[PDB]
């Protein structure tokens, strides 16, 4: 079995240059195989970008006008791609693939989002929200906490450190005007037992290198 | 992983440049030599039928038929296909000289179907069958041989069939 | 460039019945492949050669057709089979993949619950107010979201967020986030949240008061 | 409206030489290959050459090759053959045939269409009109309406001759017997019709010859003997 | 060279019968046969190609047939404009491209005995130094006829040349020319001269004769 694995830059500003590693293991980067890269525009069409061979021959999607390169360093079994002159457009999770048998895609990489923004890279706040009881509450409770003003997305949104892992309930990103991201996350618990775990909110943004722990307590209505 | 050192001539048989040349019956995205009545004994001399399959679109499939050992009666009673693991075998030219090479490793992205048709991809069945890939990248030139020059009936002898299959590059963005 | 159309866009299915799903190349290629993609994960590839399966992959799974046609069968719908199905072409480079066919699983059930948060304190110190609106467990994915203050109808000053489906109970749940300022927000002191789904009784009204509640 | 015509033919003395052109109408002459045929006088049908597409495979008969050589303008329409070294066994009639691609395996409409025929006499015989001898009825004497008269074209070369009765208006009852090769190697033919025997007097006969080589037009009258 | 033999070499059959012809092959050729027509003095036509396949526009009575060695073309129902001379041809084993011999279809009539004709020499004939007796046969069936020539009774050989016309297109008959060649050293020296036919329709074999300068 081989594994493939993509870098982590995850802003690049515009009219700058985007590069990104492909980290393989388990199997020779120049035997037999040929060695591609995939982007996957927003909830959208997947374009092949490229290919280096076993040999190291290069071919490239025509749509890009001699601006990429992919290349490879054997040495440590990676292969890169160099794409020149970003646009806004030009955002979007990028994916790294060996070849299949013969001319589709067996085994992929996990893939990573590059958003291209000219703008600056800011952390995020984290605000409870408790479980202030009305009408219709069905015996049970739900609480949950809210994430502002971040940026770039991802961020990781775990409860109590991963040692809550049933209920998965994070909602995705929506942008502000501001051109800052936010999110929520929530749990459902019941009602009667609030104060026996210790609801923990952890937040990690890879971007701004953010970790945010936020307790959740009660309030009075 | 499977090769030998074979060294054909290209030409066992004395005619050199005066064989009959001829291209395939390439219809709609199949190339095919058909080897069945030109091979058959007819003239007292072996001569030589030489069937060139030229190609520069992706998936073009290649058929080559030929006939079997004693299929009819007293015709084809000595053919020799080299190479014998063809079409995962072939040949190349190197230097006046045939010589054994993969051709998986030869043309990457080679489609060969394990039963040509219900039976065994292998001239032991009698056809060969192949289809090239969407890109191939440096042009290549292999050659398949199906000799029936030693097999004689009623003092006239078979003729020698070559394939030349020439591939052109194509899919390759520069 | 190979344009693969693919139909339908969009499609729901209840568990057992039988799925088909098309890619319309705009001209002849020899073979299709296709692959699936859940949301958060690589595509696994699913169909090569128009016909194999790549190991990995149920039986049930079907891949069929020719020219200019080609088509996924799914024989028994299941729970695991939903997500989005793309198709791929390498008949000549370069290789080009349709858009996608999303694929839902179909419950009749639904139980939405729906939950209140004001702004915190601390967002309060902060010169800011946002209100959170919570819809849990219902389906289907349309449920209109409105933001009332002492009632009165808000003109676009709040935005609302989508889950996708939930693996364990097909269900969805739904955010509307009303972002404020904090001068507007405390000369005023009963806020309320309107839901209007399909599956409610009657449109459901929350209410909550500034301060002391 | 689909048509192949052949010039290029002739009286060439032998080991001449003489080059045929074969111009296609109403289709595209790329996609199809092209042959030559020929028919000598009184036998079948034996292929000459043949040409692929472009000209990358071009093929011959054993007893032609060498002194012949064929090739082909696409853009012209047109297929082209150049005879050399002509032999007395060479004298026949030349025709072109359309065909599909030729291949290993040549499976098609070959000779979906033919061309018109062009005639290539190779003799040393130079061009000779002829004589016109009248062959009278008056030995044909008999009741009832049964009489025959002609006249005899000799000693003409090369072929073809037109005889005709009262300048065209006798087409009934007519028979032109196909010429045959003498000893000398020049040609012989006679032309004969029935008539009813009463009409020997009032009615009078015109048998009027054109040799298209040498361009000679004999109109020579045929009249009853003594007995 | 693979031969191709094609037998009958001629048929002779009345119009609305079946017409099969045989076309043999030296060495099993994988039907490649093509089958032609060909009328008098015109251009060929093919019928049949890939020896079971007709072409576009040949009527659906012409029926190509067989494998290996021995092809059959079948003209289910025979009309007058199917009357002609026909061909196969293999393109299995080529160069060289290979034809029959041919095979001709006469009309079948009943038998229509000769009308015998002798005629003379003009006397301008005889002044440019050379002498033709002619034979005439008109409108006569079968198209096998013998002539012979007598000269003071006595059978002479080698000086007769011969000729014969196609079918009539509604008498479905034939005519026959023979051409006795001889000097006017040779012609002034004798007296008499016959023509002797051997024909189906004639009881006995008819003599038409010729006496020398006075008739």
């Amino acid at each position: 079995d081989v594994q493939l694995q993509e870098s982590g830059p995850g802003l690049v500003n515009p009219s700058q240059s985007l590069s990104l590693t492909c980290s393989v293991t388990g199997y020779s980067i120049t035997s037999d195989y040929y060695w591609n890269w995939i982007r996957q525009f927003p909830g959208n069409k997947l374009e092949w970008m490229g290919y280096i061979t076993y040999d190291g021959t290069n071919n490239y999607n025509p749509f890009f006008k001699n601006r990429i390169s992919i290349t490879r360093d054997t040495s440590q079994n990676q292969f890169f791609l160099k794409l020149n002159s970003v646009t806004t457009e030009d955002t979007a999770t990028y994916y790294c693939a060996r070849d299949g048998r013969y001319w589709y895609f067996d085994v992929w990489g996990a893939g990573t989002t590059v958003t291209v923004s000219s703008a600056s890279t800011k952390g995020p706040s984290v605000f409870p929200l408790a479980p202030s009881s009305k009408s219709t509450s069905g015996g049970t409770a739900a609480l949950g906490c809210l994430v502002k003003d971040y940026f770039p997305e991802p961020v990781t949104v775990s409860w109590n450190s991963g040692a809550l892992t049933s209920g998965v309930h994070t909602f995705p990103a929506v942008l502000q005007s501001s051109g800052l991201y936010s999110l929520s996350s929530v749990v459902t618990v019941p009602s009667s037992s609030l104060g026996t775990q210790t609801y923990i909110c952890n937040v990690n943004h890879k971007p701004s290198n953010t970790k945010v722990d936020k307790k959740v307590e009660p309030k009075s209505c | 992983d499977l090769s030998y050192e074979t060294t054909e001539s290209g030409d066992t048989a004395v005619s050199e440049d005066s064989y009959d040349k001829y291209a395939s019956q390439n219809t709609n995205k199949e190339y095919v030599c058909d080897f069945t009545d030109q091979l058959k004994p007819t003239e007292s001399g072996p001569k030589v039928k030489k069937c060139e399959v030229k190609v520069n679109e992706p998936l073009i499939k290649v058929k080559i038929i030929c006939p079997l050992k004693g299929s009819v009666e007293k015709l084809y009673d000595n053919i020799e296909y080299v190479p014998k693991k063809s079409p995962y075998v072939v040949l190349t030219k190197e230097e006046t000289k045939l010589k054994e090479k993969l051709l998986s490793k030869l043309i990457y992205g080679l489609l060969i179907s394990p039963t040509v048709n219900e039976k065994e991809n292998n001239f032991k069945e009698g056809v060969i069958e192949f289809t090239l890939p969407p890109v191939v990248h440096k042009a290549t030139v292999f050659y398949f041989i199906c000799d029936n020059s030693k097999t004689e009936d009623d003092n006239k002898k078979g003729n020698r069939g070559i394939v030349e299959v020439y591939v052109e590059p194509y899919g390759g963005s520069l | 460039q190979i344009v693969l159309t693919q139909s339908p866009t969009l499609m729901s299915a209840f568990p057992g019945e039988k799925v088909t799903m098309t890619c319309s190349a705009s001209s002849s290629v020899s073979y299709m492949y296709w692959y699936q993609q859940k949301p958060g994960s690589s595509p696994k590839p699913w169909i090569y050669l128009t016909s194999n399966l790549a190991s990995g992959v149920p039986a049930r799974f079907s891949g069929s057709g020719s020219g200019t046609s080609y088509s996924l069968t799914i024989s028994s719908m299941e729970a695991e089979d939903a997500a989005t199905y793309y198709c791929q072409q390498w008949n000549n480079s370069p290789p080009t993949f349709g858009a996608g066919t999303k694929l839902e699983l179909k419950r009749t059930v639904a139980a939405p619950s729906v939950f209140i948060f004001p702004p915190s304190d601390e967002q309060l110190k902060s010169g800011t107010a946002s209100v959170v609106c919570l819809l849990n467990n219902f389906y289907p994915r349309e449920a209109k979201v409105q933001w009332k203050v002492d009632n009165a109808l808000q003109s676009g000053n709040s935005q609302e967020s989508v889950t996708e489906q939930d693996s364990k109970d097909s269900t969805y749940s739904l955010s509307s986030t009303l972002t404020l300022s904090k001068a507007d927000y405390e000369k005023h002191k009963v806020y309320a949240c309107e839901v209007t789904h399909q599956g409610l009784s009657s449109p459901v009204t929350k209410s909550f008061n500034r301060g002391e509640c | 409206e689909v048509q192949l015509v052949e010039n290029g033919g002739g009286l060439v003395k032998p080991g001449g030489s003489l080059r045929l052109s074969c111009a296609a109408s109403g289709f595209t002459i790329s996609s199809y290959g092209m042959n030559w045929v020929r028919q000598a006088p009184g036998k079948g049908l034996e292929w000459v050459s043949s040409i692929s597409s472009g000209s990358t495979y071009k093929y011959y008969s054993d007893s032609v090759k060498g002194r012949f050589t064929i090739s082909r303008d696409n853009a012209k329409n047109s297929l082209y053959l150049q005879m050399n070294t002509l032999r007395a066994e060479d004298t026949a009639v030349y025709y072109c045939a359309r065909a599909p691609e030729p291949g290993l395996t040549w499976f098609g409409e070959w000779g979906d269409y033919w061309g018109q025929g062009t005639l290539v006499t190779v003799s040393s015989a130079s061009t000779k009109g002829p004589s016109v001898f009248p062959l009278a009825p008056s030995s044909k004497s008999t009741s009832g309406g049964t009489a025959a008269l002609g006249c005899l074209v000799k000693d003409y070369f090369p072929e073809p001759v037109t005889v005709s009765w009262n300048s065209g208006a006798l087409t009934s009852g007519v028979h032109t017997f196909p010429a045959v090769l003498q000893s000398s190697g020049l040609y012989s033919l006679s032309s004969v019709v029935t008539v009813p025997s009463s009409s020997l007097g009032t009615q009078t006969y015109i048998c009027n010859v054109n040799h298209k080589p040498s361009n000679t037009k004999v109109d020579k009258k045929v009249e009853p003997k003594s007995c």
